């Protein structure tokens, strides 16, 4: 069931080794 | 500040991440499963060049299953056509963008391979299926924490077989000089800026209007004067405005890039060339030298072909109307 919701407003891995 | 969202209750959105020109996109939480996704608003009915630009967004994410291109999980279904006035996009969330990253992160070379790896696999698959982005750039790159990354924005994409563009930065010079706007040459271009942003961590080629961003391409690659440099460009008013501007020899890319892996810079030269037919294809790219850490070429999907009915919207020119282009979206959604 549809309903209306309101809301008000206002870490990088190394790449893998190998394949 | 006040968004609605007129969505299942099985949803709880979370925040805020973006607000458009095409709309709005929460992150959300699938109660039942505890799944976060994102969860794009959209209202483009009294905004024709974005509902096409929908359009062609969700044609193509529904269509591929791959790990380079953002995966759609679903798509609200309205009740009624006379009240269909939002779209509501269920997707994958993604943390960031290559923009965003080559911003605020200090990468490594082997960070760099696996970038343009991830983007060229992901044009290898689309140019074999017939699909060129047509616009791609580090903001249409999004990535995770892991480092996946995925091409999304696929609204000036076509089917091979005027327009507005937010920037020209990455665009191919035989693209902006003639009616060839549709290559999958284009699209190798464009990967060889990203690349080039990449070593540089900025810009390469930031015109500030078209002809300044011609004089800033030729003022590396080279002006192109010869009958052969223009050999590629069939139209005589285009090699003519080329001869009127000023003209300069080719800069040496290693000066340019001294700190760069030589094989990087192999790849770029190979990218950036101004003739499109000797430009690398992004199957040959793959198979470069600098990517032999990520290629694996049973890996790599080729693509299967799209027929051009596909978007057969782009095929006819009678005026389209609001209500035309609900209908699209509609059937769409439904089929
Ligand atoms: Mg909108």
């Amino acid at each position: 069931p549809v309903e209306r919701q309101t809301i008000y407003s206002q870490i990088l891995a190394a790449p893998p080794k190998e394949r | 500040k006040r968004i609605v969202y007129n969505i299942s209750s099985d949803f709880q959105l979370k925040s805020l991440l973006g607000e458009g020109a095409y709309g709005v996109v929460c992150s959300a939480t699938h109660k039942p499963t505890g799944e976060i996704v994102a969860i794009k608003k959209i209202e483009p009915f009294d905004k024709p060049l974005f509902a096409l630009r929908t359009l062609r967004e969700i044609k193509i994410l529904k269509h591929f299953k791959h790990e380079n291109i953002i995966t759609i999980f679903n798509i609200q279904r309205p009740d009624s056509f006379e009240n269909f006035n939002e779209v509501y996009i269920i997707q994958e969330l993604m943390q960031t963008d290559l923009h965003r990253v080559i911003s605020t992160q200090m990468l490594s070379d082997d960070h760099i391979q696996y970038f343009i790896y991830q983007t060229l696999r992901a044009v290898k698959v689309l140019h074999g299926s017939n699909v060129i982005h047509r616009d791609l750039k580090p903001s249409n790159l999004l990535i995770n924490s892991n480092c996946d990354l995925k091409v999304c924005d696929f609204g000036l994409a076509r089917i091979i077989d005027v327009e507005f563009v937010a920037t020209r930065w990455y665009r191919a010079p035989e693209v902006m000089l003639t009616s060839a706007k549709y290559s999958r040459a284009m699209d190798v271009w464009s990967c060889g800026c990203i690349l080039a942003e990449l070593f540089l961590r900025r810009p390469i080629f930031p015109g500030r209007d078209y002809r300044h961003q011609l004089l800033l391409i030729f003022g590396i690659i080279g002006t192109p004067h010869s009958d052969n440099d223009l050999r590629c460009i069939e139209s005589p008013r285009a090699r003519e405005y080329i001869k009127s501007l000023p003209m300069y020899p080719a800069a040496p890319l290693e000066k340019m890039f001294p700190r760069v892996n030589p094989k990087g810079i192999d790849l770029l030269q190979r990218m950036l060339v101004f003739d499109p037919a000797k430009r690398i294809t992004a199957k040959e790219a793959l198979e470069h030298p600098y990517l032999q850490t990520y290629h694996d070429p049973n890996d790599e999907p080729e693509g299967e072909p799209i027929p051009p009915s596909f978007f057969e919207f782009d095929h006819y020119k009678e005026a389209l109307t609001t209500k035309d282009l609900k209908k699209l979206i509609w059937n769409e959604i439904f089929s």
